[PDB]
């Protein structure tokens, strides 16, 4: 799951953690099995005059289940008032875009986050990790090791 | 579904959009302030009026909440902050008048000019002229010329606006629920909701009041002093009991008494803590002095700057071919960028005032883990204060003999601690009975105890009774004296230079104690001491979001501001003072005038 999100956020997308991206754009859940891997990407997604190409939805109706995504672009309710599928009072956009200026800080520079969300399933294992493979030796008594 | 969420979801979309839109802002007022051109001022006024109308509208969209119906303070001091309309609540004529009157009074101040009567051909401005003479100049009628024709050029010319002035911000005050215009400035000092935490507005002035009585016997002691060393260089112009005139004070309006140290220096045979050779000496620069003082700071507690703040300030001056401003500035851009905007040069002088802007910039970063609403200081005093006192820590022998400009031979003497003393006192204590004065005069004809046909009789009446001045002529009601200052022509408040006085040595005299240093309290350095630096920086997290009595009471360990720490500073030179006047006249008369 290859995903931008702000340097003052990146702890957020954890297992057992709250937050804006947490709760409204992507959670975890508590018994996630997998590695988190982030790294700071300012010399691409920064551009002179703001970098205005990433979203976020920062308002919705409740918090999301555990890998779950949510491309919907309703207007957001926040009052009795019933919003005509526009914008105005108790009636703003659910997805607002980040500000990605060069010149930011530790905190607000965009950074790359990827999830590898480990899955065990009754089916045979296809992935697994690289096999190291040693020299031979000959007229040896040596314990050998194959394939099983 | 509450009005609470609606408000939450409603700063949540201000503290999204407002961000970016103050943080390019920032950025375009940084490209003009570094580079001057005829594009940079357009794209600055360009953000400053969208970011003007984004917060007409939002305060427009926000005044549609009741604040009655929140229950939590974060939440209404924001609403608080942000549904300030002033100047919008007044007609689009008064509106108007108001704008284009403060537009005439800051082009009459600084577009102010003057020329000799013998001269025609080359008259004499403000900065180059008039300071010049009334700090450097010695002449008697030279200084009162310059101050007669100062007083009355510009003076006589700005009594119709200000009559103006002050009716049309008493009419914007009651139209926002307030008193007077001084009330509507007292009320930056008001917090509420909070049990025991509560300051109200007249309680400021009784604090004020009662801080200027326990002070009284110092700046009488520090006037009879300075009366008495100018007698010598005066001897027919001054009387040993009457008031000194207000044209032989240093200054153009006899603000800072720093510029009469080479008048009234206590011992002039041992000169003054100059490390400028020692520094120049030893190869230093502008990168240099930033690095200790950010050892310094990290030494104290506080953490390390950002690299942005070393990639992208203008630390030195760029050259003859770009043009910048020259004035120590900080910048707090929001979205995590700090940047200092100073033509730092190889001077101790500079080396303070670096300090003092890199504490700025410390408690930017403390306080930007908040919302922007929230993204300031507790009063309109902390960040000078906080500022202040890492400036007089760093200047400190202690500390100049520790970084290396101090040689460590060099021994401390009582004569060279006196003149520190002295010159520390006329530096800050000099300008804080003109500043309750002017405060005063100001809230006084704001609220409406003064008629118009007085403005001047009782301004100087209070000049000569609180403070120790008296006029040379008289001066009738069309020289409008006290709004020759560019204080009072450009609406700024003045009392909260006073209230920062009180918490730099509040904070000096708290940061010592927690430090476990015995001793005088000027001679105290809080480099290497962490608790002092946990303890304030306990302080400058809390921002705008606590009320700053509680900030106070965390810093310090007192909900109210005192006087004491401040007698406690200046005790060794209280008691040379008292020592020194065994036969002079301490006080002054009213009676006396140079007429
Ligand atoms: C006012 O609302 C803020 C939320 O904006 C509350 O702050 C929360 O406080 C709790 C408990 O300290 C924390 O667990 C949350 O993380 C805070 N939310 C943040 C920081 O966004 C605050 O407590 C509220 N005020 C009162 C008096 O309840
Ligand atoms: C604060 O601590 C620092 C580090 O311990 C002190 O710096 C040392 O001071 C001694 C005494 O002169 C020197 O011999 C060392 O060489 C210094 N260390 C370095 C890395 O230069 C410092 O003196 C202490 N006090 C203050 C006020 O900073
Ligand atoms: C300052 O502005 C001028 C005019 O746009 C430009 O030519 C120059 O390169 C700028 N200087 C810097 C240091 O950016
Ligand atoms: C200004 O704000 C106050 C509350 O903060 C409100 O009562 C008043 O109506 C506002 N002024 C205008 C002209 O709407
Ligand atoms: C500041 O930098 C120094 C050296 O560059 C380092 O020893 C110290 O741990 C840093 N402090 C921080 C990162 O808070
Ligand atoms: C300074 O100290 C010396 C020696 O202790 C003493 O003679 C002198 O009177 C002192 N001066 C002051 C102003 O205390």
């Amino acid at each position: 799951d290859s995903f931008v999100i702000r340097g003052d956020e990146v702890r957020q997308i954890a297992p057992g953690q709250t937050g804006k991206i947490a709760d409204y754009n992507y959670k975890l859940p508590d018994d996630f099995t997998g590695c988190v891997i982030a790294w700071n990407s300012n010399n691409l997604d920064s551009k002179v005059g703001g970098n205005y190409n990433y979203l976020y939805r920062l308002f919705r109706k409740s918090n999301l289940k555990p890998f779950e995504r949510d491309i919907s672009t309703e207007i957001y309710q926040a009052g009795s008032t019933p919003c005509n599928g526009v914008e105005g009072f108790n009636c703003y956009f659910p997805l607002q875009s980040y500000g990605f200026q060069p010149t930011n800080g530790v905190g607000y520079q965009p950074y790359r986050v990827v999830v590898l969300s480990f899955e065990l399933l009754h089916a045979p294992a296809t992935v697994c990790g690289p096999k190291k493979s040693t020299n031979l030796v000959k007229n040896k008594c040596v314990n050998f090791n194959f394939n099983g | 579904s509450t009005i609470e969420e609606q408000a939450k979801t409603f700063l949540d979309k201000f503290n999204h959009e407002a961000e970016d839109l103050f943080y390019q802002s920032s950025l375009a007022s940084w490209n003009y302030n570094t580079n001057i051109t005829e594009e940079n001022v357009q794209n600055m006024n360009n953000a400053g009026d969208k970011w003007s109308a984004f917060l007409k509208e939002q305060s427009t969209l926000a005044q549609m909440y009741p604040l009655q119906e929140i229950q939590n303070l974060t939440v209404k001091l924001q609403l608080q902050a942000l549904q300030q309309n002033g100047s919008s609540v007044l007609s689009e004529d008064k509106s108007k008048r108001l704008n284009t009157i403060l537009n005439t009074m800051s082009t009459i101040y600084s577009t102010g000019k003057v020329c000799n009567p013998d001269n025609p051909q080359e008259c004499l401005l403000l900065e180059p002229g008039l300071n010049e003479i009334m700090a450097n100049s010695l002449d008697y009628n030279e200084r009162l010329w310059a101050w007669e024709s100062w007083r009355s050029e510009v003076g006589k010319q700005l009594r119709p606006l200000y009559e103006e002035y002050v009716v049309l911000k008493n009419e914007m005050a009651r139209a926002n629920h307030y008193e007077d215009y001084g009330d509507y400035w007292r009320g930056d000092y008001e917090v509420n909701g909070v049990d025991g935490y509560d300051y109200s507005r007249g309680q400021l002035i009784e604090d004020v009041e009662h801080t200027f009585e326990e002070i009284k016997p110092l700046y009488e002691h520090l006037h009879a002093y300075v009366r008495a060393k100018l007698m010598n260089a005066y001897p027919s112009y001054i009387s040993p009991i009457g008031c000194l005139p207000a044209h032989l004070l240093g200054d153009m309006w006899g603000r800072f008494w720093t510029n009469l140290y080479s008048l009234t220096v206590p011992f002039g045979q041992k000169p003054n803590i100059d490390v400028t050779d020692a520094m120049v000496d030893q190869a230093w620069d502008a990168q240099r002095i930033f690095k200790e003082a950010e050892k310094f700071f990290v030494s104290v507690g506080l953490p390390n700057m950002t690299q942005g703040f070393w990639e992208n300030s203008m630390l030195t001056d760029p050259g003859n071919v770009q043009k910048a401003v020259c004035h120590p500035t900080a910048w707090d851009l929001g979205k995590g960028d700090f940047r200092i905007l100073m033509c730092t040069k190889v001077t101790m002088d500079d080396f303070l005032t670096a300090h003092h802007e890199m504490g700025h910039i410390q408690y930017d970063m403390a306080y930007a883990a908040q919302p922007f609403l929230l993204r300031n200081g507790a009063n309109e005093g902390f960040h000078e204060a906080v500022g202040e006192i890492m400036s007089l820590s760093a200047a400190t022998p202690k500390h100049l003999k520790s970084i290396g400009l101090l040689s460590p031979d060099f021994q401390e003497d009582n004569e060279t601690e006196i003149n520190f003393l002295l010159k520390q006192a006329l530096t800050i204590v000099g300008t804080l009975p003109f500043t309750y004065m002017l405060e005063k005069w100001r809230w006084m004809v704001f609220k409406g105890e003064i008629p118009k046909d007085q403005w001047m009789k009782k301004w100087w009446e209070m000049k000569r009774e609180i403070v120790g001045v008296v006029e040379p002529v008289p001066h009738d009601e069309t020289y409008c004296d006290p709004a020759s200052l560019f204080h009072v022509s450009n609406d700024y408040s003045f009392i909260r230079y006073y209230t920062r006085t009180l918490y730099q040595f509040q904070f000096q005299e708290a940061l010592c104690q927690a430090a476990k240093h015995e001793g005088p309290l000027h001679k105290c350095d809080i480099s290497n001491s962490t608790e002092a630096g946990q303890k304030l920086f306990n302080m400058l997290r809390l921002g705008k979001s606590e009320p700053w009595t509680l900030a106070l009471e965390n810093v310090v360990g007192a909900k109210n501001m005192n006087v004491r720490p401040l007698l406690n500073y200046f005790e060794p030179l209280f008691t040379w003072l008292k020592d020194q006047n065994k036969n002079s006249f301490v006080g002054w008369s009213t009676d006396w005038s140079p007429y």
